[PDB]
RNA sequence: GUCUACGGCCAUACCACCCUGAACGCGCCCGAUCUCGUCUGAUCUCGGAAGCUAAGCAGGGUCGGGCCUGGUUAGUACUUGGAUGGGAGACCGCCUGGGAAUACCGGGUGCUGUAGGCU
RNA sequence: CUCUCGCCCACGCAGUUUUAUCCGGUAAAGCGAAUGAUUAGAGGUCUUGGGGCCGAAACGAUCUCAACCUAUUCUCAAACUUUAAAUGGGUAAGAAGCCCGGCUCGCUGGCGUGGAGCCGGGGUGGAAUGCGAGUGCCUAGUGGGCCACUUUUGGUAAGC
RNA sequence: UUGACUGGGGCGGUACACCUGUCAAACGGUAACGCAGGUGUCCUAAGGCGAGCUCAGGGAGGACAGAAACCUCCCGUGGAGCAGAAGGGCAAAAGCUCGCUUGAUCUUGAUUUUCAGUACGAAUACAGACCGUGAAAGCGGGGCCUCACGAUCCUUCUGA
RNA sequence: GCCCGGAUAGCUCAGUCGGUAGAGCAGGGGAUUCCGUAUCCCCGUGUCCUUGGUUCGAUUCCGAGUCCGGGCACCA
């Protein structure tokens, strides 16, 4: 009652018969894990450029 | 059976190449990596912090976190039958600036500065490349001398 | 000890005496060179070898067998301290032993297979020389029919080879004479250290 | 018409090596400071052995360094019971020398039976002005091949301060 | 005969660096001392490199760049006389004030002059300067004494004071300023004062006055070269201190003076090199062929 | 033409030895009253300017040693892919492409940034 | 199901090459380069290990085997290596890009510095070949394999 | 109720959880009762930080003192040491000596390793605290890196 | 014929602390005695199994062979 023990075999044509695919890697990735210092600051940035903003831009635009 | 243990297989990567050893040179530390930047993984062996591990050791990848000292880089990694995005934190002494984008930055300069130099003079100058063509109908010249007549040479021990 | 037919053809990779083996019994050659060792450069002019058709293992012991049987003949011709026999290649491979029933099943079978050190053979190259004595020119058909004796004692096939080299040295024997009488080679015993033009001008002048 | 190229006793360093700590240790370290005026160091063995009855980290020297006007000064008194003469193989190869005595109490010491007999190793090192480079914490360097002095330099010195006889055989 | 220390010791040697091998630098303090977190990517940090010498002491601002060091602004102890200080140009005196030196001509090159003015008069206390708010931020920086041991004392924190009394923020402590007591804790800013305007040295004066005047003629000898005394020396400073903070900025000679150019022989070339080897080896043979035969 | 302070690349920069070194400097050098540190003012810290290029340091030299670079070794050794190729085998040749390494020989031997000084 | 092709240039993709860029320590090679094995002679002699020798005696005197050192020489290494292939692995070959001006920030801080974000604006032809792609749910069977080149481990060997 | 693996089973051994070099065929991965060994600990310093220093070995000198005692000078690219197995790494050092200390503490997430891309363990990069040390830059949330360990239920102690 | 310890005087045997060659018998000479027996003393007798390694040091430690005694030993 001896067996086989481990092997690739096969495994290589089973990879390729739905084929190794790239993630695609789409605009606007997560901010998953940056330094929590660092985005704090950037959303202090992002409610504040939505507010005094667009008196002293809509006419520089 | 065949030890999972971190830093195996590495007795001659983690390793500093010939006497190359010491402390390590300071533009090393003074390199400046922003987010989207394209680095190449490549663990030294002074400097025993933030190795990456031993599957990352020879890729290349980009930046999306910057740190005080190292840098979040998402690689590419190949799993059995699939590859994923794994974004892995290496310090600062393990990567450097691949050159690998800086031919094609080279000539998306060159070719703009070329797009508005033919727009100014009318012409056709197709900026787009091609492989090496099979080689031009040329005529060589044999001036004066005979081409040199040469034979297999005998065997000998 | 076995037939050397099991023991032969290079099969496993390299498994030499070191840190690891440790037990591995010593070689029947121990002893290398048997003419006159003390002779000088200019005295024994040309040379020749016994070369390897096959990439195949020599035993050591078939090695102790070839240089009995080739000091054997040429002491009974070119006389004793009349040539230079220089068996070249070194027994470093470490061939293994899985001694079974150590007429029963009852030790293994094939379970602790990994064997004990039986003896040493060594591992030869197609072109290798094996052996190569060293003699007068009026001794040349005494430098094949020596080695032509003792490669009935080597499995596979050899052949013989007289060399245009200048005796053991590297140089070629049409102008070792010519380059050994100004400067460029000087004899120290049996061999001859080749000097250079590039070194400091004090041992120029220790020349001359 | 050699201008400050010229030797000097650069120190002198003095030890006695009893074979044990202890009592007989602490009294050695008595004799030291009674000939220099200031306090020995104790130096311990390293190795243990075992046929010399030594051990590791174990009490074992009492040395000193004495150096200026007072190296010279302790100098004289060891050479005039050597007599003014050394043998020629006292001298080494970097130049420097040491000849070592028996019996203390040939020296200025006066006896008394608590402590009891020791021997001294005097050994003298040489310099010249500028041999301090080897030494200095910023830029440390080697010394010239022409300005390091040699065993035959030495000998012509002892024979010119001090007026010894090297007395070879 | 004996022993063979280096015959491929030479195949597998690894220098160190240019600049380890010649003394000057460390690198394991540079790498603490030089280095900006990669989280800010462009902001220099600076330093105050103060070494001391014999005959001078250079107070300059770097940072680190990789094409190596950028000097911002230097002082010197040579520059010194010409404000007052004419002599004895490496005491801590001389140190303090090429340090204020060093800060004033930083401060009216940034244009930070009427703000941050330090400290005017030196009461020798930890005062430590505070950025206004509305004004320009106050020039951080940090001190490296590079290989010298760093004690009480030691007058590479001479120039550390003359900086932060000239409106430098230098992150310091007073544990290492003469004064401090060790086996205490306390700290004497009246020992201190008395250090930094050169009565520790006007005491030695007069200490060779009234113990031995044949001492006093070796050494101080070019205070007697045109006329320094012990109860001058206290006030003499202080007018180099305020002299220095009216004007620090460094005026340069017209410098050109000169076309002159050969001192040191040009490296000879490989025929010359070459034909010297043969007419090396042709005196050899003509000693032998006719001084051995005649 | 070079140097000092700080550097970058870290031997074409190191190593052994021998010559030369104007002027600034760097340094050896002369002292312990203070600051400080020692068994010892040797080192480390502090006061200088009576002497010195002797050393370090800088240039240059050596049919130098290494180091760097190039030939030769050599289309050699290996190797991708292929054959109902050879041979009892071990191994080998050819096809289609890629292609080293040592001895041996040749040539080089620091390059530069910032700031300040000499000529 | 989501969409793309129906009538001067693919959105997108790839068990492929090319063009740049890195990564590695296999084969080979090396050991007159380190580590570890290892044969031979040559030259110089501090030295001890012993003899021939003037000799009551004498590092006063004449020598050898060694030993050590120097320059050489033969032969090696899965658990050695300066060097080092072929084959191979990652990445890049554009509008999600390039550039300009402006606004936000509690982060950074000599500085209207640094860096992020945000708004408005300007110009698309950017290796070869081939192909229509994207995405979700539900899901059975299988979880004893065997063989042949090539490369390999144990074994004398095996249809092992 | 009477383990499993197993060149049938038993006896033997543990290849049953784990780490190092090799096999392994130059990214990574890779089997056998393959090879050479290792682990179930040790450490209030052998943790932390700063300072000063240089190692193994050899040569030549020094009273006893000799292969090995201590003293000095010179050479010394790691031939030493880093608690222990190996491999990697390290010289104004990660080694030796000394002075202070407790960051071997509190708290939330993310990432890496094995991996199904679950957990444990180990680890990395942070962040918010309170601290140590150093003149400062800084470094530090255990040991120079690769191992040194453990669910549910139950119990015990602490916390508002 | 697989492994475990041995190899020492003319013999047996201990050890050969990494620094000697030692009990005890056989032999030879003495001493003792009236003469003997026992007894006592002494002198001999070591390729310390060969070869290679490991330090002013190996028979002693390591390990290669040979020589010798003692044995790992299933169920079918
Ligand atoms: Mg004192
Ligand atoms: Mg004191
Ligand atoms: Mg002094
Ligand atoms: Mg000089
Ligand atoms: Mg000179
Ligand atoms: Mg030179
Ligand atoms: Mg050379
Ligand atoms: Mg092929």
């Amino acid at each position: 009652a001896k067996s086989k023990n481990h092997t690739t075999h096969n495994q290589s044509r089973k990879w390729h018969r739905n084929g190794i695919k790239k993630p695609r890697s789409q605009r606007y990735e997560s901010l998953k894990g940056v330094d929590p210092k660092f985005l704090r600051n950037m959303r202090f940035a992002k409610k504040h450029n939505k507010k005094g903003l667009k008196k002293m831009q809509a006419n520089n635009a | 059976t065949n030890t999972k243990g971190k830093r195996r297989g590495t007795r001659y990567m983690f390793s500093r190449p010939f006497r190359k050893h010491g402390v390590v040179p300071l533009a090393t530390y003074m390199r400046i990596y922003k987010k989207g930047d394209i680095v190449d993984i490549k663990g030294m062996g002074t400097v025993q912090k933030g190795m990456p591990h031993k599957c990352y050791h020879g890729k290349t990848g980009r930046v999306y976190n910057v740190t005080q000292h190292a840098v979040g880089i998402v690689v590419n990694k190949q799993v059995k039958g699939k590859i994923l995005a794994k974004r892995i934190n290496v310090r600062i002494e393990h990567i450097k600036h691949s050159k690998s984008r800086d031919s094609f930055l080279k000539r998306v300069k060159e070719n703009d500065q070329k797009k508005k130099e033919a727009k100014e003079k009318g012409t056709w100058v197709q900026l787009k490349r091609q492989p090496a063509p099979p080689r031009e109908a040329h005529f060589v010249r044999t001036n004066g001398k005979e081409p040199e007549l040469l034979e297999p040479i005998p065997y000998e021990f | 000890r076995r037939p050397a037919r099991c023991y032969r053809y290079c099969k496993n990779k390299p498994y030499p005496k070191s840190r690891f083996c440790r037990g591995v019994p010593d070689a029947k050659i121990r002893i290398f060179d048997l003419g006159r060792k003390k002779a000088k450069v200019d005295e024994f002019p040309l040379c020749g070898h016994m070369v390897s058709d096959e990439y195949e293992q020599l035993s050591s012991e078939a090695l102790e067998a070839a240089r009995i049987c080739a000091n054997k003949y040429m002491v009974k011709s070119c006389g004793k301290d009349g040539f230079h026999i220089r068996v070249r290649l070194h027994p470093f491979h470490v061939i293994r032993i899985n001694k079974m029933l150590s007429a029963d099943r009852l030790q293994t079978g094939m379970r602790g297979a990994f064997g004990k050190p039986q003896g040493t053979v060594a591992r030869v190259h197609i072109g290798q020389v094996i052996m190569s004595i060293r003699t007068k020119l009026q001794n040349k058909e005494h430098v094949i029919e020596a080695l032509r004796r003792a490669k009935f004692k080597f499995p596979g096939r050899q052949k013989i080879h007289i060399s245009k080299k200048w005796g053991f040295t590297k140089f070629n024997a049409d102008e070792f004479e010519d380059m050994v009488a100004e400067k460029r080679l000087i004899p120290d015993g049996c061999g001859v250290k080749y000097i250079p033009n590039r070194g400091p001008l004090d041992k120029w002048r220790a020349l001359h | 018409e050699n201008p400050m190229r010229e030797l000097r006793i650069r120190k002198l360093c003095l030890n006695i090596c009893v074979g044990e700590s202890g009592d007989r240790l602490t009294r050695a370290a008595k004799v030291l400071e009674q000939l220099t005026g200031q306090t020995p160091v104790f130096s311990k063995a390293r190795y243990t052995v075992r046929s010399f009855g030594i051990r590791r980290n174990e009490k074992i020297a009492v040395h000193c360094t004495v150096r200026g006007a007072k190296a010279e000064e302790i100098l004289e008194k060891g050479l005039k019971v050597r007599e003014y003469e050394l043998r020629k193989n006292n001298f080494s190869d970097t130049g420097n020398f040491g000849f070592g005595i028996q019996e203390h109490i040939d020296l200025g010491i006066k006896y008394d039976p608590s402590i009891g007999i020791y021997g001294l190793d005097f050994y003298v090192v040489l310099g010249r002005p500028g041999f301090s480079i080897a030494d200095k914490k910023r830029r440390t360097g080697c010394i010239g091949a022409k300005h390091r002095i040699s065993k035959e330099e030495a000998m012509r010195w002892f024979q010119q301060k001090y007026d010894g006889i090297i007395l070879p055989g | 005969v004996k022993v063979v220390k280096n015959k491929a010791y030479f195949k597998r040697y690894q220098v160190k660096f240019r600049r380890r091998r010649e003394g000057k630098t460390d690198y394991y303090a540079r790498k603490r001392l030089v280095i900006q977190d990669k989280n800010k990517y462009n902001t220099p940090k600076y330093r105050m490199i103060v070494r001391v010498t014999n005959r001078d002491i250079i107070c300059q601002i770097a940072y680190a760049r990789i094409e190596g060091d950028m000097i911002v602004c230097a002082a010197y102890a040579h520059e010194l006389p010409k404000y007052g200080v004419k002599v004895g140009l490496t005491n801590y005196a001389a140190a303090y004030c090429t340090g204020l030196l060093l800060a004033r001509r930083l401060l009216n090159r940034f244009g930070m002059d009427k703000i941050y003015e330090g400290q005017v008069e030196v009461t020798g206390d930890e005062y430590n300067v505070e950025s206004i708010d509305g004004q320009p931020g106050a020039f951080t920086c940090y001190l490296d004494a590079g290989l010298a041991r760093t004690t009480t004392g030691n007058k590479v924190f001479g120039a550390l004071k003359g900086a932060v009394d000239g409106g430098l923020s230098i992150p310091h402590s007073t544990k290492r300023f003469p004064g401090y007591d060790s086996e205490s804790k306390e700290f004497n800013a009246e020992v201190h004062r008395k250090h930094i305007m050169g009565q520790n040295v006007a005491d030695y004066m007069r200490y060779l006055m009234e113990e031995d005047e044949d001492a006093y003629k070796k050494q101080f000898s070019q205070y007697i070269k045109n006329s320094v005394t012990p109860d001058m020396m206290e006030e003499m400073y202080k007018k180099a201190h305020a002299a220095i903070r009216e004007n620090p900025v460094y005026e340069k000679k017209p410098k050109k003076e000169v076309k002159k150019k050969r001192w040191n022989r040009p490296k000879m070339s490989l025929a010359q090199k070459k034909d010297r080897v043969a007419q090396k080896k042709a005196s050899f043979l003509r000693a032998q062929e006719r001084a051995a035969e005649s």
